[PDB]
């Protein structure tokens, strides 16, 4: 029934990250030909702002008009929790629809992020696993990347988290290496990026002699 | 486990090749030592990706003998 | 008022394991108020059988009713991946409604089960988490189940599948162990049955600090 | 993972607790021992669990040794 306006949420990386200033972004789908020109209205706690800006219209494969309207929050003001609100107006639609989202409310936690080893047998294959896991965080909110000694190779698989049995959520980040970067001993870093972090920002380190306890380890069961 | 209240940091000393270093310094107990907690020194500066570098130290000081306990084999 | 068709998948377990019984549920909803009975039809193989379950109407604020139609099948017959037939007829609807389920057999690849030694950092945290992981595998129907001294875990953990770049699904599976048991030297295993495995099990038993070969190895520190 | 065509199967014997048992025997030439290949026994039960156990044989089946080489704890 004529254009659907909806309001994505923000990116997750953007969101958390200071450099990268987290973008509000208003969607306007199946837009009337006659009216492709459709009026843009942004809201922060009921004040206007003069930020705002929206993407030329993009022509579909489905021969649908598609409008983007994007707008640069500040990143301070995502972690305190402000509003905003986007209004579209259409003359071939008799009343404009508006979205409201608001940021996710919870008890902060910090997240606990382990590495684990490959075993004994992960290099006998032609591709090691490295496996690093975040657990115990509420907000889905959360970002993880890999680093290869200052070279970005990132797999992005972003498996979507479980809830667990006490409501902490959890994730987990796999990457492939070769036997000889394995073999070589390099440092892994599985970064991580959440709001409970000390300085939003954290990171562990894995190598090949990650570490071994002072008890035996035994070889056999 | 808890942020250390003290805090020692030397200003920049120029290097020869033009370049800067520096030293951060961190005194504590010889218990919280000895029990082998975690300790780490964040460094963040603007060419650094992330701009966050951890690098935590262990309590073993890699010596070839330091478990100094009989072992156990179970097959 | 608008009545609706969902289409769920079978559950894999039910296929593989002789003793269970293959079930093929086809569900309706939001069926309207004046017309409470829905007419079914049901087809397999392009052919007639004579078995039906009907689950009795129930009532809802919503004026709502749920109607679910399941049909038994062999192992052999869902094997086959022949197309299993739902037709719905309603008196607020025009025509009727027709519904097929059919899973596709493509490439049949055979999964790869790994278990990796538990993380150092575990021991501090009163509770283990043990992780297998399981790649390898085409088709998005695996059964997955942790079988510790004969007899299954009270929880587990079992991550969705995502795409991967070599086309071949992974997961991961999860198992949360107090540190005593682990301490005494628990053996816990994790059995994998597939459509595509021999023999429909796979399964392997590990311990503290995992080694294939019969020998005592340390890493640096 | 394939059939062996040469192999035999004793018939069971009754025990005195009244269960049975038997022997299968698999024969493999001489030079087959040198590359070690993977052998098992595959039986076929209701009790046991999801109808399949599995045996492999290996080089070290009896008492193993560990390797002479240690590696250095640091």
């Amino acid at each position: 029934g004529g254009p659907s306006v909806f309001l994505f949420p923000p990116k997750p990386k953007d969101t958390l990250m200071i450099s990268r200033t987290p973008e509000v972004t208003c969607v306007v789908v199946d837009v009337s030909h006659e009216d492709p020109e459709v009026k843009f209205n942004w809201y922060v706690d009921g004040v206007e702002v003069h930020n705002a800006k929206t993407k030329p219209r993009e022509e579909q494969y489905n021969s649908t008009y598609r409008v983007v309207s994007v707008l640069t929050v500040c990143h301070q003001d995502w972690l305190n929790g402000k509003e905003y609100k986007c209004k579209v107006s259409n003359k071939a639609l008799p009343a404009p629809i508006e979205k409201t989202i608001s940021k996710a409310k919870g008890q902060p936690r910090e997240p606990q992020v382990y590495t684990l080893p490959p075993s004994r047998e992960e290099m006998t294959k032609n591709q090691v696993s490295l496996t690093c896991l975040v657990k115990g965080f509420y907000p889905s909110d959360i970002a993880v990347e890999w680093e290869s000694n200052g070279q970005p190779e990132n797999n992005y698989k972003t498996t979507p988290p479980v809830l667990d049995s006490d409501g902490s959520f959890f994730l987990y980040s796999k990457l492939t290496v070769d036997k000889s970067r394995w073999q070589q001993g390099n440092v892994f870093s599985c970064s991580v990026m959440h709001e409970a972090l000390h300085n939003h920002y954290t990171q562990k380190s894995l190598d090949k002699s990650t570490g071994k306890p002072t008890l035996y380890n035994v070889s056999l069961i | 486990g808890q942020p250390e209240n003290n805090y020692k940091t030397t200003p920049p000393v120029l290097d020869s090749d033009g370049s800067f270093f520096l030293y951060s310094k961190l005194t504590v107990d010889k218990s919280r030592w000895q029990q082998g907690n975690v300790f780490s020194c964040s460094v963040m500066h603007e060419a650094l990706h992330n701009h966050y570098t951890q690098k935590s130290l262990d309590k073993s000081t890699g010596k070839p003998t330091l478990y100094n306990v009989s072992l156990i084999m179970s097959d």
